C-alpha cells in the first residue's frame, strides 16, 4: 500500500500530448538505415526556391493558356504604367497564394523577413537605353511622381549587365510600403526589328525568415 | 527584516476563484442553435479586471479544469472530450462550417475517474506580449482614414475558443452546470498604473456618468473632532 | 503489475494547488526576452511612494471640486484647533481607504509598520512665527492642555528650514495612540498682506512593513 | 502508458495513517519561532511531580471541606492502627484516580517503575519519641503482628532528621505486595501541651518507568 | 497525497504486453538446472537441415 494523490483532470483528452508504448512484438528487427553520401535534415531547403508571379490574372479562355506566364509589352504605350503589384501580403490573396510560403503560413499568424527582386533584359543586341526598378520605403504613399520615386532606394539597370543586380528590402511585417513599376523610357527599335519584347521577373526571402504563433486555421476548402 | 521565510511570495498572488459559468439549455430563445462558443474575455467581468489592470505587459500560458455536475451534488458518468481552433483560423457560424471536421487541430482526451486534467495551451498571438491599454487606434493597418468591413467584431485580439459536442447519434438529454477557476502561472510586471475606483458603466469602456461619486463622508463635519 | 496504495481524498478540488502540464505544441518556440538596462524584481516599489491625505470630507457639490484636496486656514481663528487624525488604522474607514497600502490591506488582517510625517511652510517672506508639530504617544489620552502635549515627543518647526523635518512613530500595530493637531500660535500678517494661507502634509512609511496572514475577503462591492 | 499494479485496499480509511499537503499559498511566511532561554523538549517533566493522596473519602458535608486534605491523629487512641493503604494500582480506584499518571493510564494497559515515599514529623518540640514505617515486600500476606512487619524492609524514622529518609520500591507490575501503617508508640505530651496532631506523607515515582501498549478506552464519562 | 497524471488507455488489454507478476510462494525453490556438455542456444540449427523435393505427385 503505497499513498498516491490524484491529480485533477484524468478523463481529459490531450490532443497535443506526446506519448509512447512499448512494442507488442520486441523481437521483429526493422529494416536498417539506408546510407547515402548527400544528407539533408531541416526544412531550410525550401526557403532558396524561386517561385514566378504572375499579375495577368484576366483571361480565362481555354486556349490563352500558355501566354499566361508572361506579360507583354510594347512600343506602342508611351510613359505609361507597366505593373502594380498589390500589397506584399503572403496571408492576404493575390500574387502570393501560389507561392510556397503562402501556403505555409495558412496554418500561421505573424511572419517578417527580407525581400529580395532580380531582373534580367532580353531585349534586342543592338538596342541602347536604361531602365530603373525602385522600392518605395514605408511611410510615404503611392508614387504620384517620379520625384517621389527617386528619394526612395533606386538602382541603375544597365543593359550590359544582366542579372548581377540584387535589391534588398530590410524588414517587411504586419502599415507598410508600397512597389510600382513606370515606363522609366520607351524601348524603341529601327526598321527590321521586332515591335514587342517580355521581361522576366524574380523574387525570394533572406534566411531572416521566422515564425511564432500557430493557428488552427485550415485553407481547404 | 530579520526572517522572510514566512513572507514568501508564493501567497502574494495565488488565489482560484470562480470566474465564469457556461449553461446548456435543452431548449431556448437566446440559443436556439443546441451549440454556444465562449471566447476567453479578461474584461467580460469587472471584478476580476480590477486585479488585472494593475499589470501592463505580461505572457503567459493557461491551465483549465471542468467539472460538470448537479445542483443536488449527485455526480454522473458522461464523458467529454475538448477541440481548440487555432485563434488564426476563423469560428465557426453554422452547424455546416468545416471547423468540426478539421482533423490537424491537435486534440487530448481525458477521463473523470482519472485524478483532475491538468491541460496547458502556449502562448500563440502573433504579438510579443497582451496589451490592455493602447494610446491610439487598434488597426495595424497601412489605411488611417477608413475603417475595416469587420468593425466591432475582431477576433485578433483575444485567444480562441472552444467547441463542445455531445458523443451519441442522439443528442444529450441532461443539461449540465459548469464552473471555471482562473490563475497566473507565471507573475511578471514591468509599468505599474493605478487600479479603477469608480464603478462600470460599458463593458468594453471605461466611460463614466454624470452622477459622481465621493470615496467615503463618514466625517459628520472636519471642524470637529 | 505494480502494488500502489490509493492515499483518501482523490477527487477532491483544491484551490491552492499549483500545477504544470506539458505543452501541446512542443515546436513553437515562444518571442526572446526583451532586454532593458533598468530592471525591477519585486513589489517594494511601492512602498515609497506619496498620497495625499484630506479631512474636509463635508462637501459634495460640483462646483467645489478642486478646493477639496487642500484644507484652508485664516487668521480670524485664535488658538483654536486645525484638524483632528481619526485613529490610524488602514483597514478602518477615514483617509486610509484612498491609500495605496489600505487598498492592499483589504485581503489581509495583521500589520505593522512605522510611520512618517513632513510638513513644508508656504507662508509670507516677511512673516515671523513658530510652528510645532508633535505625535502624542499611546496610552496619553487625546491633549486636553498644551502641557499633555509637551510630554510626548515633539519637533520644533522653524521657518527657515522647509521640509528636512522628519517625525519617526516607531511601531504601530493592532489600543494605540492618537495624534492632535492645534494652532501653535495665530498667523499675523500686516498691512499689504494675503489674510489666508495653505499648508500641505505628507505621510510615508519605512521599510519596517510586514504581513503575516492572508485573509478571503473582498471589499468590493 | 506506464504499468502500474492495484494493490488491495484502495477505498479504506486509516486512523493512523499520518499524511502531508501541500500549503495552497506558498507565499505567506508563518510568523518566526520565538527564543526563550529556558528549552523544554520531553513530557518527562510531569514525572517528577509531587501529588498528595488522602484516605479519609467519608464525609460529603460542604462545611468540612477543609479538612478532607489532612488526617487527625490523636493520643487517645493506643497502639491501634492508622492508615491501611489499598493495593497499589493507578488503574483500579483508590486515592491514585486524583494522581496525573492514573489519568494518563486510563489510555493504557501495562505499567512497572519504582516507588517512593517521604515523611516528615510536625510534633512538639519537646516531646520524644520513635517512628517507625516498613514495606511489607511480595509474598508476605498482611500484617497480623508486628514480627512479621518487622523481616521485611524497615526504616528508622528519628525525630531529629526531618524528611531525609527515603524508602524505595525496587520493582511493581501487573500479585504484589501490601503497606500497612500501625502506632509505632502512642505520641504522649505534659500539661500545657496540645492534645492533637498532624501528619504530612509524599509520594513519587523514579524514572524508570514506562509504557508498552496503548488502549482504546476512555474513562469520561 | 502525491499528484498524478492519468495517460489516456488504461482498459484496453494489449495483446504484446510482457508483464511479470511476483511469486505468491517466494520460499519454494524450483529444480537446478541440468549441466550438460553440449549447448545449444539459437534456432540457427534448424537452417542446415537437409530436406527432399519431389515432382511426381500424380499418382
Amino acid at each position: 500500500g503505497f499513498p498516491t494523490e490524484l491529480k485533477p483532470g484524468t478523463n481529459q483528452f490531450l490532443t497535443t500530448d506526446d506519448g509512447v508504448s512499448a512494442p507488442i512484438l520486441p523481437n521483429f528487427h526493422p529494416t536498417p538505415c539506408i546510407h547515402i553520401p548527400g544528407e539533408v535534415r531541416n526544412l531550410l531547403e525550401l526557403c532558396q526556391v524561386e517561385t514566378i508571379l504572375e499579375v495577368n490574372n484576366v483571361p480565362t479562355n481555354a486556349t490563352s493558356l500558355m501566354e499566361r506566364l508572361r506579360f507583354p509589352v510594347s512600343a506602342q504605350a508611351g510613359k505609361g504604367e507597366l505593373c502594380a503589384v498589390f500589397r506584399a501580403d503572403p496571408g492576404r490573396s493575390g500574387p502570393w497564394q501560389s507561392t510556397l510560403l503562402g501556403q505555409l503560413c495558412g496554418y500561421y499568424t505573424q511572419w517578417s523577413g527580407s525581400l529580395e527582386v532580380t531582373f534580367m533584359f532580353t531585349g534586342s543586341f543592338m538596342a541602347t537605353g536604361k531602365m530603373l526598378i525602385a522600392y518605395t520605403p514605408p511611410g510615404g504613399p503611392l508614387p504620384k511622381d517620379r520625384a517621389t520615386a527617386m528619394l526612395g532606394t533606386h538602382v541603375i539597370w544597365d543593359f550590359g549587365l544582366q542579372s548581377s543586380v540584387t535589391l534588398v528590402i530590410p524588414w517587411i511585417s504586419n502599415t507598410t510600403g508600397l512597389v510600382s513599376i513606370w515606363y522609366q523610357t520607351n524601348y524603341v527599335v529601327p526598321i527590321g526589328a521586332p515591335n514587342t519584347a517580355y521581361i522576366i521577373a524574380l523574387a525570394a526571402a533572406q534566411k531572416n525568415f521566422t515564425m511564432q504563433l500557430c493557428k488552427d486555421a485550415s485553407d481547404i476548402l | 527584516s530579520h526572517s522572510t521565510a514566512e513572507t514568501t511570495l508564493d501567497s502574494f498572488f495565488s488565489r482560484a476563484g470562480l470566474v465564469g459559468e457556461i449553461d446548456l439549455p435543452l431548449e431556448g430563445t437566446t440559443n436556439p442553435n443546441g451549440y454556444a462558443n465562449w471566447d476567453i474575455d479578461i474584461t467580460g467581468y469587472a471584478q476580476m479586471r480590477r486585479k488585472v489592470e494593475l499589470f501592463t505587459y505580461m505572457r503567459f500560458d493557461a491551465e483549465f479544469t471542468f467539472v460538470a455536475c448537479t445542483p443536488t451534488g449527485q455526480v454522473v458518468p458522461q464523458l467529454l472530450q475538448y477541440m481548440f481552433v487555432p485563434p488564426g483560423a476563423p469560428k465557426p457560424d453554422s452547424r455546416e462550417s468545416l471547423a468540426w471536421q478539421t482533423a490537424t487541430n491537435p486534440s487530448v482526451f481525458v477521463k473523470l475517474s482519472d485524478p483532475p486534467a491538468q491541460v496547458s495551451v502556449p502562448f500563440m498571438s502573433p504579438a510579443s506580449a497582451y496589451q490592455w491599454f493602447y494610446d491610439g487606434y487598434p488597426t495595424f493597418g497601412e489605411h488611417k482614414q477608413e475603417k475595416d468591413l469587420e468593425y466591432g467584431a475582431c477576433p485578433n485580439n483575444m485567444m480562441g475558443t472552444f467547441s463542445v459536442r455531445t458523443v451519441g447519434t442522439s443528442k444529450s438529454k441532461y443539461p449540465l452546470v459548469i464552473r471555471i477557476y482562473m490563475r497566473m502561472k507565471h507573475v511578471r510586471a514591468w509599468i505599474p498604473r493605478p487600479m479603477r475606483n469608480q464603478n462600470y458603466l460599458f463593458k468594453a469602456n471605461p466611460n463614466y456618468a454624470g452622477n459622481f461619486i465621493k470615496p467615503t463622508g463618514a466625517s459628520r463635519t472636519a471642524i470637529t473632532t
